[PDB]
């Protein structure tokens, strides 16, 4: 920031870009190193009622894998999923 | 890249190996004013890619 | 609650595209400048 | 219209994709006739090959043929028809419609142990 | 939440070192784009799963 | 949702062909690169004057370990061995017995700092804020065994750095 | 069960079950089990004589096109007499799906190498040789890839100890880094962490 | 001209260390001669700017 | 509260000191045995017993979430004070 | 008890492969002593090769000795091509290791190992 206007103009000319609007050295625009204390929010399970753990038990709703075929009509051929939709080219900047 | 390691150190305490993203979410919340400095980084980083 | 959040209007616009700003003279002009420097030197 | 590039590296642009797909699909069906009728590979591959061949014969355009064959570019549709032909020629040799060669041991796929 | 951010995916044409260089540079551009969208769309709430 | 890097066909009119030939014969992009390097010649460098200037750190920083005390002088560690149960390097070794007033305290509290991965799981596992990981990173030694800390070294680090450790915990305990 | 429970993908579960039926009835010579997990992943459990037909089918079939070998893995399970479980993770880019192909061998039966199906497999099954000892027949260059050159044993077997059997140091007498039997200054402290109470009743194995 | 301001800032950096003796003292100890606001001084003599 | 063996070696708060004939004193030869001189058993003994008027008191070590878990200490024994299991601060029912 | 072979159908083909692998090592040992510039003699390295081959002389399973020939070819390939260094070749010669107590009484004197 302390560069004189001659060096600043020379530097902007040789780069081709305005370098003072976007300086890579940080100054007083950054956040203060001393912050106010937060008050963090709690999750949706911080309730005093209707909050039984068996009604929100993630690990216990996992089941063993359903065995489709085991060794102990004119049905349609299937794929593992539908085919992937063709990507559209970028409207923002296609390089076209 | 040094400034982004400062982002990691502000969010976790380590500059590289944060152990921050964990099974269940992340370890700890963002400290106040971190997103403003991520904004100040991202606002200028395009010029860095441009001169590279 | 006091949490790390963006401001009310959101953040400002962040540039992310290439800016190679097309400086310099034309191809006709640069050869003209070089040939002019040659002719001044020759004279 | 002469597509200039496929975009995929090493995938050459096919000048006549319709005739190439017709030759590949009828050749898949010719090879696939050498498999027994109760083999599910023959039935499923005749099914999808007849569907693709009907789509190829019913659409003179190439772009709409790409949108309704639903398989990317037309040259990689040609490549997948080639791969299916090579697969059918290998499936004749393997004979994988036969019964199971061996049962596993009794607790082989039992997890956790 | 990558189905909620909005970015382009750079695609090469010749399979060489130079197109992969350009793909990495454009991925830095698009990472800046995703970071701008993440800074603007940060929600409030907890940061761990509230299954203790 | 995709873009084509390097799918530009150049213009073949005489203007653009003369542009590219002037770029070849007169080295225009090379002078562009010289100009960008010259632009960084006249910037203020990003160099800090270490050791007289220090790199910026946050109160979360994970440096040298320390065993803390209550504001009475009583040490906080009650020998519960959660920190060596969670220590992913097994750098922590703890023995314990009831001391002479019947209190649950440690006799051994070793941390091999050369096994330690400095991940702060011990300070987040500790239920009484006893083991913390302080701000000291300037503790390089000249011998390997000087980095095999026993309880006396960790209590000296706690007594040494408590004025700073307590303020960093004061700044960061509401996120924890 | 909204905020903390992972939402179940029923569409992909039904689709992968139907495709598992498809693969099981096209290839009944080798397919032993087909199972879809609760988080919608399809496993095909095959006989090891059909490594090349099942993988070549999944690579080349028009309704499969699993052109990408994501990963190739052995898992050592010592209580099974075919203790090594060779896992093939395939990726379809056409249909945007993944399939797991699993087969078995013991220490002496070789598995047929799959570099004719996926050239990605060249280093993977070489790593399986290096780490487990599973020999892959008709491999181009099968040798070690990750362990040291004089290394004895296969480290990812579960009867192999964590620290191995030998350790290195420099010895100034012979001017040479030497291998000596391993001695720890601090032993790796084994923690019996398992709870004596059952965690998941849905996974309870039936008694004898 | 703004070069004169640069030279006057250099000379007042020479002056702000108490002359040439303190200037060379900080030039050879710190390799850095710029002047600052003294925030404090601890019980050892470390001065913080 | 460090004391000293007849060999001159300091004794830690554990009670550890090397013997006169133990060879491992050679690691301190030309160097120092680092002990901490703030013994916690002596420092917590200097804290006065807190007179409270309730039958059950609670302690969390001071500081709220900066101390230890909040435990409840019974004070029915009039012979002996009630001591915190975490911080060692001791309490007496005043009646 | 019907198992898929590796290379050998029975033990005679297996001993043929053991024999060819031994021939290959015996030819290689002078080159290994030369280009690694080992401090051993050619006879000493050949005695070590014979020791390593007589170590596995009890095996009666064709698949196990097929794997022993395969791992011996891998060792040979790492030794002919200079992939091993001098240290890896000299790790067969346990030189810095102290001689272990052999009889009951010296093992009793040093410790608790049987
Ligand atoms: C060109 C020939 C040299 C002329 C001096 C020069 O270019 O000064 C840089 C001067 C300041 O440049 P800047 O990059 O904007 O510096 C901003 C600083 O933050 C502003 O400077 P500062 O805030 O850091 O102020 C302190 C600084 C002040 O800086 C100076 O005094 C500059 C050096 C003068 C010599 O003084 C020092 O650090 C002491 C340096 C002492 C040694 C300097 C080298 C001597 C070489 C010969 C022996 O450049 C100009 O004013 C533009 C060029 C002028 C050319 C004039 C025609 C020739
Ligand atoms: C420098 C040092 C270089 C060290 C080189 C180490 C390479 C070690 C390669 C080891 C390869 C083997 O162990 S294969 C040997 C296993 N063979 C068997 O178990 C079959 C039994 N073999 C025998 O009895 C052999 O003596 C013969 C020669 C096949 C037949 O002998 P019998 O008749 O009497
Ligand atoms: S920081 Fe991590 S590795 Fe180090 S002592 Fe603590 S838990 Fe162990
Ligand atoms: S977790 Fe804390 S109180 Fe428990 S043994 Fe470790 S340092 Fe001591
Ligand atoms: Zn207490």
């Amino acid at each position: 920031a302390s560069a004189t206007r001659l060096i600043q103009g020379l530097r902007n000319w040789a780069s081709g870009r305005d370098l003072q609007a976007k300086l890579q050295l940080r100054y007083q625009e950054i956040s203060k190193r001393t912050q106010p204390p937060p008050k963090l929010p709690v999750g949706p399970s911080h309730r005093l009622s209707n909050n039984y753990y068996c009604a929100r038990d993630g690990r216990r709703e996992a089941m063993p894998p359903s065995i489709v075929m085991s060794s102990q009509s004119e049905k349609k051929a299937v794929s593992p999923a539908p085919p992937i939709k063709r990507w559209e080219l970028s409207q923002d900047e296609p390089y076209l | 890249r040094e400034k982004m390691f400062e982002f990691y150190e502000r969010v976790s305490g380590a500059r590289m190996h944060a152990a921050y993203v964990r099974p269940g979410g992340v370890h700890q919340d963002l400290p106040l004013g971190l997103m403003d400095d991520i904004y100040e980084f991202s606002k200028n980083f395009s010029l860095r890619i441009d001169e590279l | 609650v006091k949490q790390d959040m963006p401001p009310v209007g959101g953040y400002g616009p962040i540039d992310y595209k290439r800016n190679l700003p097309r400086r310099g003279l034309s191809g006709y002009s640069m050869f003209a400048v070089g040939i002019g420097a040659l002719l001044f030197g020759y004279w | 219209l002469l597509k200039k590039t496929t975009g995929l590296v090493g995938l050459a642009v096919c000048e006549t994709p319709h005739e190439r797909l017709k030759i590949l699909y009828t050749k898949i069906l010719d090879v696939l006739g050498h498999i027994p009728k109760n083999a599910a590979y023959r039935k499923y591959t005749e099914q999808i090959t007849n569907e693709k061949l009907s789509i190829v014969k019913a659409e003179p355009d190439v772009k709409k043929l790409e949108e309704q064959l639903q398989g990317g570019q037309i040259e990689e549709v040609i490549l997948q028809a080639e791969n299916e032909l090579s697969l059918a020629r290998k499936m004749i040799q393997w004979k994988p419609w036969e019964p199971l060669v061996e049962e596993p041991p009794a607790s082989q796929w039992k997890w956790p142990i | 939440v990558y189905d909620q951010v909005e970015f382009d995916v750079p695609i090469g044409s010749r399979g060489d070192c130079y197109d992969r260089y350009l793909c990495r540079v454009e991925e830095m551009r698009q990472s800046i784009r995703i970071i701008s969208q993440c800074l603007n769309k940060m929600p409030p709430g907890e940061i761990k799963v509230d299954d203790a | 949702t995709y873009k084509y890097v390097n799918l530009r066909e150049p213009s073949m009119d005489m203007k653009s062909v003369t542009d590219r030939a002037a770029q070849t014969l007169l080295w225009t992009e090379l002078i562009r690169g010289l100009g960008m390097t010259l632009s960084y010649l006249f910037r203020e460098p990003a160099t800090i004057n270490y050791p007289f200037e220090k790199g910026p750190l946050s109160p979360r920083f994970r440096g040298e370990h320390a065993l803390r005390r209550y504001p009475s002088g009583e040490e906080r560690c009650i020998a519960c061995k959660l920190c060596e149960a969670v220590c992913p390097a097994q750098a922590i070794t703890i023995e314990a017995e009831p001391r002479a007033d019947g209190s649950r305290r440690t006799t051994r509290y070793d941390i091999d700092m050369t096994k330690c991965i400095y991940c702060g799981f011990c300070q987040e596992a500790c239920p009484v804020d006893a083991i913390v990981e302080g701000p000291n990173f300037e503790f390089s030694t000249e011998t390997h065994e000087e980095l095999l800390y026993n309880k006396e070294k960790l209590l000296n680090n706690g007594d040494k750095w408590e004025a700073e450790i307590a303020a960093n915990i004061q700044a960061d305990y509401l996120y924890r | 069960t909204r905020p903390t429970v992972r939402p179940r993908n029923d569409v992909a579960h039904k689709q992968l079950s139907a495709f598992g039926e498809y693969v099981a009835e096209i290839l009944p010579k080798y397919v032993q089990q087909v199972q879809v997990s609760c988080f919608s992943e399809l496993e095909i459990c095959i006989h090891p004589d059909g490594v090349i037909p099942v993988l070549t089918f999944l690579r080349d079939h028009s309704n499969a096109q699993f052109k990408s070998l994501a990963d190739l893995t052995a898992v050592d399970i010592p209580t099974r007499q075919n203790r090594f479980e060779i896992v093939y993770n395939l990726l379809s880019l056409r249909f945007n799906s993944r399939i797991r192909v699993k087969t078995y061998t013991d220490e002496l039966t070789p598995v047929e190498s799959s570099v004719s199906v996926y050239k990605a497999a060249n280093w993977y099954e070489r790593e399986i040789w290096d780490m487990f000892g599973v020999f892959f027949a008709n491999h181009p260059d099968l040798r070690r890839i990750l362990t040291d050159y004089g290394f004895e044993g296969h480290p990812f077997r579960k009867d192999f100890p964590l620290s191995g059997y030998v350790e290195l140091r420099y010895d100034d007498e012979v001017k040479r880094v030497v291998a000596e039997p391993v001695e720890l200054a601090q032993e790796f402290r084994k923690f019996d962490l398992n709870s004596p109470w059952e965690a998941f009743p849905a996974y309870r194995q039936p008694p004898e | 001209m703004e070069l004169l301001q640069v030279l006057k800032r250099g000379l007042q950096q020479v002056s702000g260390h108490g002359g040439l003796r303190g200037y060379l003292r900080v030039l050879f100890r710190a390799n850095d001669v710029r002047v600052g606001t003294l925030v404090g001084e601890d019980k050892y003599g470390n001065k913080y700017y | 509260g460090v004391r000293t063996s007849p060999t001159g070696e300091k004794v830690t708060h554990t009670g550890q000191v090397y013997d006169d004939e133990d060879y491992r004193r050679v690691r301190f030869v030309g160097r120092q045995k680092e002990v901490n001189e703030n013994f916690a058993i002596d420092l917590i003994a200097e804290q006065p017993v807190s007179q409270v008027g309730s039958r059950v008191i609670s302690c969390d070590g001071g500081g709220g979430a900066l101390g230890h878990p909040r435990v409840y200490i019974n004070l029915d024994k009039e012979t002996k004070t009630g001591t915190c299991g975490y911080c060692g601060l001791q309490f007496r029912q005043q009646h | 008890t019907s198992v898929k072979p590796i290379f050998s159908r029975d033990m005679n083909e297996a001993k043929r492969r053991v024999r060819e692998l031994y021939r290959a090592w015996y030819r290689e040992v002078p080159n290994t002593v030369h280009l690694f510039q080992l401090d051993i003699s050619v006879k000493q390295g050949r005695d070590k090769v014979r020791e390593m081959f007589k170590k596995n002389a009890h095996v009666t399973d064709p698949r196990v000795v097929d794997l022993l020939v395969i791992k011996g070819k891998m060792e040979l390939e790492e030794t002919i091509n200079v992939w091993k260094q001098r240290t890896h070749v000299m790790r067969f010669f346990h030189e810095t290791e102290a001689p272990r107590p052999k009889d009951f009484l010296s093992k009793f004197y040093v410790g608790h190992d049987p």
